[PDB]
This record gives C-alpha cells, structure tokens and sequence, in this order.
C-alpha cells in the first residue's frame, strides 16, 4: 500500500550482535545463505490510466540456510547469549485485591502452587516463544557428541511446530517456521551438511489494538471481548455429574 | 530522584560544529558596519542563518544577506563549506580602550584537574598594573570537579584582576 | 463532604465537588493563577477526567442506594432478597379442568389445543383411560398468566388422535399467577424476612406465603401456659391486641386463603412444634423406611382455618374546593375500595387517608372514620376478627360532599 | 500532529490548552527527542515500547546495535524521512556521545 | 506512599517518572482514584452490624424488619455521636439488637442441629458468647446469661419476640 | 503434581493423607529419582515403563547408551526443563557413578 511503510517495517528486524543461529543453535557452519522476498504481481496491463495501482501483493519471506555441523566447531567472534529476562510481573498490580483472611490467602497458596506445576512449563514456552534454543537448552551430556545436540536440537525444533527466529546476517527474522530440514552424512567426512528452509510467519492486527504488546500482567486485561461458538450444554455426557445434593432442595 | 538522564541524555546541538574554512567552499561577505566585528575580530564562521542573525540581527542588512545566502536550495554548507563575515574599516572605527590579558594554554580537563587534586598548596607569583608583586601561598585545589571550580579560586586569588574560563 | 461513608450514609462528593477538588491539585501543582478552568481547552479536559471518576461515584450512590428494601427496585432488590432464601415468584401456566371423550382409551401425548375464543393453546401430558364417556383431563395453557377462558366449544383439532366429539367443559378456572411484579415482592420480602428460620412464628407466614395459590395469610401463638390468649402473630400490628380470642395453650394458628390444602398441610406438618388450631384439616405424607428395611406412610393431620370474609364502612366527607370543580364521588369509592387488606389487620383511620386520595385530587377529607356494622364509628382502630378479611366494597364507602 | 510541549528540563505542561501543544516540525522533533528515551520492557501497555537500554548499556560490544536501533526508532517515526548519524566522541571518559541528525518530512517543500 | 500508589505509578513510563511536575501530576490522578479504591476495600470494614452507626444501621433494621422504634423506654447506656428520643435506642443497643434478629431469622427448632444451624449456635453467637439455651419441660426454653447484660434490655426482648422463639420461650434469673 | 513422599529408605508412607504428598519441586526430584530406577520389561502394564537395564548392564560397550536412555527418561519427566550429566568416577572397582544434573521447572521465576 502506502510507500511510507516500506522503511518503516523493513527495519523492524534489526539483528543484534549476539547472533541467534537456528533459534539460538549457532554452534554449525553456514556454507550457504539466502532469503527469497517474492511478490505476486497480477499479470494483465492494469485497467485505468490514473489510479489503478495498489496491485502488488506481497508473499511470505523464505530463509535458506545450508551449513554443516561437526564434533568440533570453533566459534570466530560471537558474544554470548544470554538468558532473556521474565518481565512478566513489570505491570502486575495487586492491593486492589480484596482482603481475605488468613488459610484463605493461604488456600489460594496452596492452589497457586498446585496448577503453577501445570502453567509454568508453557509459560515458560511463551516466554521464549522466538527462541527454541534456550528453551530446550544446552543438552549438558557429556554422552553426546556435538552432532547429537545439533540433530536432537533440530528434532526437537522441528517436531515443536512452533515458529523460530532466525538470523542471516543483517537481520534476524522474528518467526520463522522450519518448512525443510536435510540432513545428509557423505560417507567421506565425518559432519553433517544440513539445509534449512524456513518460511516466515507474518501477520498483522485486523482489529483495534490501543496496545501493541503489554505484560502479560496486563496481556488479558486490555484483551477486547473474545468469541466462542456455541454448543448445546444440555447434550453432554462427558461431565454429565448430578444435581449437587445441596441444590435438589436447595 | 536518579533520573533517567544519567544513563542516556539527549539534547539538542549547541555549537555550531566549530568547523573551520578548509575546502574550497569557504565563502564570504565583507560588511562595514563596526558592529560587532571589529578590528582584530576580523570574521566570524557560520553555518545556519540563525547564528548569523544572533549576532547580527534579522535586521542589519548583514543578516538579510545570509538570509538569501543559505536560502539557496543546493548551498555551500551542503557541500563542506562555511559562510564567514568579514569586515573592512568603512569609516574611521574607535576602538575601546582594553584591559591587559592573559590567556593560557589549552587544558584538556581531563588532565589539569588529576594534577591539581594533589597540590594542597598554592603559589603564584603575578602583578597587575605594574604594582606589588602578588604571591599567593595557599589554594587548596583538593576539592576541584572542573575548570570553572579552578577558575573561581584564581579569581579569589589573584587581587586586581577577574580569572574566568572558556 | 467528599465520598465519607458515614453513619450518615453515603456522601459521594457532587460533579462540583470533584471538579473543585481536581482543579485545586492542578493549580497546586503547575500554576497557582495562572491555568484555566472552564470553557477552555484544559477545563474540558478536567471535565472529562471528573466525568469518569464521578461516573464510579454515582455508581457507589446507587449501590448504596439499592442497599434498602424500601427502593431497591432492581435485581439488587433481588441480591438484596437472597439475604433471606426467598426469591420472586414465578409465573406459573393457568389450569383447566375439561371433559374429553374417546372412542379408544390407548395413551395421550403431550399434543393439544383448544377454545380458540382466544388464540390459545392448552396442552397436557397424559393419556385417556376411559371409554367414550366423559373422562376429565387437565390441560395448561400455552400463555404464562392469569390466563383463562370460559366454557366455549371452540377447539382447534390440532393432531387429534380419533377426533371422537366437542369437549365442552363446566364453567371453573384456575387463574394462573403472572409473574410477582417487584412492588408486590417488596411487601412480601419485608413481611416474610424470617424465612429460613424453619417453624418459627414468621417461618410459617414466610414459606406459606410461597404457595402457588395463597392469597393473604396471618400466623398466631399462645406462647403461655394460659389458654385463650395471643402473643405470637406474622404481623406485629395486633401485638397491640387486647382483644377477645378463642384458643388453647401451647397452639399456633394459621388463617389462610387460597393455597392448596395439599401443599399447605405439607407445610404446616413440616414446621409446627405444638398445637394447632383450625377447622379445615391439612393432609401430609412421608414414605419412610423401618430399620428393619420396610414401607409405610405416616398421615400428618393438622388443623387451619380460612378467614371469614366480610365488609367494612367508611365516614367520610369532601371538600371540594375550587367554586365549581366538583368531587367525582366514583373515583374516590373505586380508590378506596382497592385498599388490600391483610388477614385480621387493625383498620384505623390513620392510614385510609392516604388511600382517601387519588393523584390529582381537589378535595380534602376531614372526618372519617371505620366501622364494622354499617354503623357506631369509634375515632381510631376497629378491630376485624383475628380470622377475617376485609375489603371496602363501592355500595358501603359513603362520600359527603360540602359545596364552597 | 500536535504533543504537548515539555518546558526546558523535560516535566510535562497544563493549562493554556491549545497553546502548550507543539505544532510541527518541532512536535516531531519533541518525539523523537523522547521515543529515543523510552527504554524497552518498562511501559506495561507497551513492552517494545522503544528500544532495550537495560541489555544494550549493560553489555559489552553494543555500539553497532544501539547506533542501528536509535535508527530504527527514528526512522519509525510519524514525522522523519532520512538519518544522518554517528558517533562523535569516543568515551570521552566512559560515555560516548552520538550525533543525530534526521530530515523532518517539512523542509522538503523547494 | 501506600501500595495503590506505587503500583501505579510503575505505569509511568521513565522519561515522567522523575520530572516533579509530571510525577505530582500522575500521583494526582492516582489519589483521586486511589480513594475510591480506599472506598470499596472499607465498604465491608463499615458496613457490617459491628461497625455501623446511624442510618446504616436503620437500613440494617429496615433489611431485618426491626426499626430503633420499640415504643419501650430502657435505661441509658451511660459509659458525642447521634441522640434519638428517649423511647428509641441509642446506637449501641439498636446494633446488638439487630444482632439477636438477624439470629432469629435464621433459627431452628433445634439445640444442635447437625444439617442446619442450631437455635443454640446462633443465639449463641447472637449474644457474641453471652447465651445459653436449655430446653424446659412444658416446653419452657430456660435461657441463661452472662451478668453483663441488664434484665431491661432482656425483658424487653422476651416482651417484643426477638430472640429466637419456635413456640414457647422464657429465661432464667 | 503431587505424589506420595517415601522415606529414607524408600518404602511407601501410608497415613497423613495430604500431607504424606511431595508438592512440587521434590515431587519432581522424587519422580526423575525413581524413573531412573525402573526397569524395562518389567511392568506388564508398562512394558517400555523406562530404561531397559537387564539388557544394558548386562553387555559390554553401553555406557553411551546408558548415559543417552537417562537423559531421555529424565528429559521426558513432567516437570524438567534442562539436564547437565556425565561420568565422575571411572568404575571405581567396576561400578561407575554418573552424576546427574537437570533444572526443574521452578527456580526459573527470576
């Protein structure tokens, strides 16, 4: 649409000097390295003469990347990554709770910590949405070789179906979805040469969002009334449980 | 309050770059009005027309020059020049009677200042108006930040005469 | 006075108010003279700040607004009303006895409609288990109110089984109760604030007054070891008392109109602990089960009384008073006479009054007064009968009008 | 676009409604002047609010990134065309003091 | 600087944070509503028969069926707040009057009913641990108390039904 | 997840109903605790319960093995994020011990 955009969100990527890899895997080779940017571009001569434009469609941006990984790879000049940091309680804000006595604070404790042992592993997830590599860590097996973490990485990464970020140098793309992963081991060198197509995942906000992205504190606070379908309650079996007998008099 | 500011500041530049005429694009207009530059204040460099007019005044026709000199679209500060006012004695110029000076030399702050923090003791020896020799014996420069703080103990120092810095 | 939540209540602060308060912080905090206030660009703005926040504030008047019986007027009436277990009554479909007449007598699905005098529909959920003779069936009507009819042949066939003959029924209807408008609820609310409090002297009047069918009702105890006498009652109004009764010791007493004896005996035998005294006999059963593991039914026989209904006359005089608006005599009777009466209740001048006076009225009432036998009115209260019910009739409210 | 003007040392200004709201060509460079200032994961109603200050003045080997981030948040502004920035000083003590220069969209009118 | 206050204020972003004017400015806003806040959380701390007094405990009264208006005289309650004439109650009967009645409303004819709440517990409780219900032979229901309330004010109870009284119902002396 | 504690020893604990139950944080050191400790091809209603060890201690050239089929049960623990595992001592007479360090779920809340 507009030409102003352009510049606008073409630097929104900006690759910082930490150099995610694959998500975070940089310890390979990067033999090869491409982005295809494409465009669908509606064929026939355009119809006016004087406003008829606004007729180049855009299309998902690949990212090849074809590499080795080998038992021992020594990395040039790469600071290190860093664990990012959970700024999830940046906006929390209690004290407008309401005062509920003790064992009834302490009840909820005990809830908190009940389900806490159910969320936190997604929550965690989310919180490294971008960035697989750090969530599911170094392996720290002495066991397994280097070609090991790279393989179980990318497994790992592949069978996760969740969108990656990944870097070519100069820009490290935001999601990335792994739409190809081959792996091939000549039998004449021991590593293993690898090429990864990625396709990213872009979309943009249909509906209005005074807020682009809040804490989670306040993610669900500022959420705009979200729509379920409908269902037929009294056709259920699964939970089909009696009339509480505290209600049959009630 | 630890504000923000002592970690990033942004502000707006002061200083007009204090460049000098070095390439070809060193252009000039010569005024005759002993306003501001005098003799021995033969020029004066500017790059915006706004500094030109603070010293000059969107009035006098000095000013109404540089405006319709950096006015041109593809002007000479857009290639490495400067603009720089000159001045000819157009008639008979008085000037004032001055005041003796003393300029010293180029101190970069960041070395006057860790060799003056150890020197409890102060010593001087200067004259004003060809009187008395002053000596001063005590300047406690310990408890010095910056070249001001300096300048303001000379000051109370030297009798006769006023020490600022720049 | 900003928003203090005193003994005096609540004090929201007014729009006002707020603005004051709000304009005060601003020019404390930039410009002791020097801001501007109203009908400018940062007053708008400081209208629109106290809009929100006295928005909220209206909305804490209100709530504590809602937090009395006596206005609620609202599902908060209801919030209100769940403080005791009674809600408001539900609309409940009209019943209607009729005679249907079959040729074969196999079964009866839910199907039917009848007497299209009115566009209504009266089904039911049962079978015919008699020959071609008259056997009766209980329909429902399709609207939820005082829904009735009278007896008209005018069926509409809908999916009749054999379509055997008209089925034109005796004349008595069951009215059906439309839904208990909250103006009612209040008064029932307030009256019957003792409900879960299970055999009680207000027990009873609160889960008696929640019969399909009741109309009016009153509760009475002999708390005392001496018979004849009255202490306990659903209303405190005859409290007052000291007149004649005939009752024994250790007894309760229900006068009561218009409930099901069924449901009314299920009621009084779940929540009596003494004597009772009446004329009508309530029923109750309860299917409980030996510890050696059997059946049987224990008839729970209990005795209430319906009240005697009767009159009441009233003295009174107008005095209309703009020369020549004359009093409208029907409209003073048709207002006085739509006073209801609760069961034995103490009839005094002092409230028929307010009941003496329609919305635009141009007379004044000064002498009136009550009496029992169309005649000898006494200055105050006259007593109805602890068992009986008064109305004011048009043909007994006498009005004398004085010209000016 | 209009903003409120902030007086010399930056706190915010009321009264004079209509007035203290800066008109152009000034309004964006009053916004530029503090998007720069906004670190990232503060503003809970905005946690990319600007660019990440706690992790790039905190690390060591940042210049390139935060030169390419004051870039990004500049040019992302409702206003600016252009950039013409680098760094000036070298840490003169430890603080290095960058120069930015931008092309509002005005002065663009020949 | 309490804790509505300074969790807001987080949203402040940190160019506003420090200027005085724009920190006394958000603080204001935040006060503004900050006492509202202060307003729900002690609504409940204000509200209850305990803490309450003057109207709030009428419509407490008008919400139990009991008006100060017992058109009986009791001796004062001499240990300024609100005065009502000599044949109403001052505040502090009134309220514990409401107590009895709100026991009252939800009684039982039962000492120590298992599934619903016992006449014993919430007499009990009505009279904040100063009652004792025992049942008597024609069923008398004896009812002992401590000493720290007068006869007037029980006397009067029994004389208007507001304890909890299935049929029958006395005390003991 | 809850779990019945065991003892020093390890027995069942009976008793103290809610309260003879790990919360968290031990529910998970108890369960990778034991996981490691169950057999193959032991238990009819789990046949794959966890690591095969009759068919891995019982045959030269496993402790690759070894140390991958641990890493796998304590990976595919509810509850675990990361392991950090290896070799300490080089079977002393002919036993070895591995040491075993993983990071649970929680100590990751900053």
């Amino acid at each position: 649409m507009s030409l102003v955009n352009g510049m606008v969100e073409s630097l929104n990527n900006t690759k910082s000097e930490t150099e995610i890899g694959i998500g975070g895997y940089r310890l390979f080779a990067r033999v090869r390295e491409t982005v295809n940017y494409r465009n669908i571009v509606p064929t026939d001569t355009l119809e006016d003469g004087s406003s008829s434009t606004d007729d180049i469609i855009n299309e998902p941006i690949t990212v090849s990347i074809e590499g080795v990984v080998s038992n021992l790879f020594v990395e040039e000049r790469q600071y290190p990554q860093l664990v990012s940091r959970d700024f999830s309680a940046v906006g929390e804000i209690t004290a407008l709770l309401p005062a509920k006595s003790q064992q009834q604070i302490q009840r909820i404790s005990q809830i908190d910590s009940q389900i806490r042992d159910a969320v936190l592993a997604a929550e965690r997830a989310e919180r490294l949405a971008g960035k697989p590599y750090e969530f599911f860590g170094n392996s720290g097996n002495s066991a397994k070789t280097e070609q090991e973490k790279f393989i179980d990485f990318m497994e790992a990464l592949y069978f996760s179906r969740r969108p990656t970020e990944v870097s070519v140098n100069f820009r490290d793309y935001k999601n990335m979805a792994l739409v190809s992963f081959i792996p091939v081991r000549d039998n004449n060198t021991k590593d293993t040469r690898f090429t990864a197509d990625f396709q990213q995942i872009n979309y943009s906000t249909l509906v209005y969002t005074p807020v682009s992205s809040p804490s989670k504190s306040v993610s669900g606070k500022v959420s705009d009334a979200s729509n379920k379908g409908g269902q037929n309650p009294e056709s259920n079996e699964t939970g089909e449980r009696s009339l509480l007998s505290s209600l049959v008099g009630g | 309050m630890a504000s923000i500011s002592e970690v990033i500041r942004v502000s707006l530049q002061q200083e007009g770059r204090a460049i000098a005429p070095d390439n070809m694009n060193a252009v000039g207009i010569i005024t005759g009005n002993q306003g501001v530059l005098s003799t021995a204040d033969r020029y004066r460099i500017y790059r915006t027309a706004a500094a030109v007019a603070s010293d000059f005044g969107a009035s006098s026709q000095e000013s109404a020059f540089a405006n319709t000199f950096f006015d041109t679209t593809p002007n000479p500060i857009s290639a490495g020049g400067v603009l720089v006012i000159g001045y000819w004695r157009s008639a008979s110029e008085t000037v004032a009677a001055t005041s003796a000076t003393l300029v010293s030399e180029q101190t970069s702050e960041s070395v006057l200042i860790p060799l003056l923090n150890a020197i409890n003791d102060g010593s001087f020896t200067i004259t004003v108006d060809g009187g008395t020799e002053q000596e001063v014996t005590a300047l406690d420069f310990t408890g010095v930040s910056e070249l001001s703080e300096v300048a303001t103990i000379l000051n109370s120092a030297i009798t006769g005469a006023t020490v600022s810095e720049d | 006075m900003s928003l203090t939540f005193n003994e005096n209540g609540v004090q929201t602060n007014t729009f006002s108010e707020l603005r004051a308060l709000l304009e005060a912080g601003y020019r404390e905090i930039y410009g002791t003279d020097i801001v501007t206030d109203q009908e400018s660009p940062d007053g708008q703005r400081i209208n629109l700040e106290t809009l929100l926040r006295f928005d909220i504030e209206s909305a804490f008047s209100w709530l504590y607004s809602n937090l009395d019986p006596d206005l609620n007027t609202g599902d908060m009436q209801q919030i209100i009303g769940k403080l005791s277990g009674l809600v408001l009554l539900p609309a409940s479909r009209s019943q209607w006895d009729v005679t249907i007449n079959m040729s074969r007598a196999k079964t009866l699905p839910a199907g039917y409609t009848i007497t299209d005098e009115n566009n209504q529909n009266w089904f039911l959920d049962s079978d015919v288990d008699v020959l071609i003779g008259d056997n009766e069936v209980t329909f429902l009507s399709s609207l939820w109110g005082s829904i009735s009819g009278i007896s008209g042949s005018s069926f509409t066939q809908a999916t009749p089984e054999i379509g055997v003959v008209s089925i034109s029924a005796s004349a008595d209807a069951i009215q059906g109760r439309e839904e208990e408008t909250p103006e009612q609820f209040r008064l029932r609310r307030q009256r019957s604030t003792e409900n879960p409090a299970q055999s009680t002297i207000g027990s009873i009047y609160a889960k008696l007054a929640q019969i399909n069918g009741v109309t009016d009702l009153q509760v009475y105890d002999n708390s005392s070891d001496t018979p004849d006498q009255i202490t306990g009652s659903s209303n405190p109004d005859i409290l007052n008392g000291s007149e004649p009764v005939t009752i024994g010791a250790h007894t309760m007493w229900v006068v009561i109109e218009g409930g099901s004896l069924d449901d009314i005996g299920e009621v009084v035998a779940k929540h009596r602990l003494g004597n009772t005294k009446g004329s009508v006999q309530v029923s109750y059963i309860d299917t409980l089960t030996k510890p050696n593991g059997d059946d049987f039914q224990i008839v729970n026989l209990h005795n209430i009384d319906r009240p005697v209904l009767g009159d009441l006359y009233v003295r009174l005089t107008a005095t209309q008073k703009v020369s020549g608006s004359p009093i409208d005599t029907d409209a003073i009777k048709n207002k006085l006479s739509l006073v209801d009466f609760e069961i034995g209740q103490y009839v005094d001048a002092d409230a028929l009054y307010q009941q003496s006076l329609i919305t635009n009225s141009n007379y004044n009432v000064t002498d009136l007064e009550v009496s029992l036998n169309g005649i000898d009115w006494t200055d105050g209260r006259v007593f109805s009968g602890y068992d009986g019910k008064l109305s004011i009739s048009t043909s007994n409210v006498t009005i004398t009008t004085v010209p000016v | 676009m209009r903003v409120r003007t902030l007086d010399d040392n930056g706190d915010w200004t009321f009264g004079r409604g209509k007035a203290d709201y800066i008109t152009s060509k000034k309004a964006i460079a009053q916004t530029v002047s503090t998007r720069i200032k906004s670190w990232a994961n503060d503003n809970p109603l905005a946690m990319n609010a600007n660019i990440d200050w706690k992790d790039l003045l905190g690390r060591k080997g940042t210049e390139d990134t935060i030169l390419r981030e004051i870039e990004r948040v500049v040019v992302q502004t409702d206003g600016v065309i252009r950039v013409t920035e680098l760094e000036v000083i070298k840490t003169e003590k430890r603080v290095q003091s960058i120069l930015l220069s931008y092309d509002t969209i005005y002065d663009d009118s020949e | 600087m309490s804790d509505f206050l300074n969790q807001y204020l987080l949203y402040l972003i940190k160019q506003y944070y420090e200027k005085p004017k724009a920190n006394a400015e958000a603080q204001l806003l935040i006060s503004t509503w900050e006492t509202y806040a202060d307003f729900i959380a002690n609504f409940g701390n204000n509200f209850d028969i305990d803490n309450a007094e003057g109207e709030v405990l009428d419509l407490i009264g008008r919400i139990l069926d009991l008006s100060r208006q017992v058109n009986d005289v009791i001796p004062a309650s001499f240990f300024t707040s609100k005065v009502y004439t000599d044949y109403q109650l001052t505040d502090t009967q009134y309220r514990k009057f409401l107590k009895v009645k709100a026991a009252k409303n939800i009684c039982s004819p039962y000492l120590a009913s298992d599934e619903k709440i016992s006449l014993q517990q919430v007499v009990f409780d009505a009279f904040d641990g100063r009652a004792y219900v025992v049942d008597g032979k024609d069923q008398t229901l004896r009812l002992y108390v401590s000493p720290s309330i007068d006869d007037d004010e029980l006397r009067l109870l029994i004389n208007l039904d507001i304890l909890p009284r299935p049929i029958t119902f006395r005390y003991i002396i």
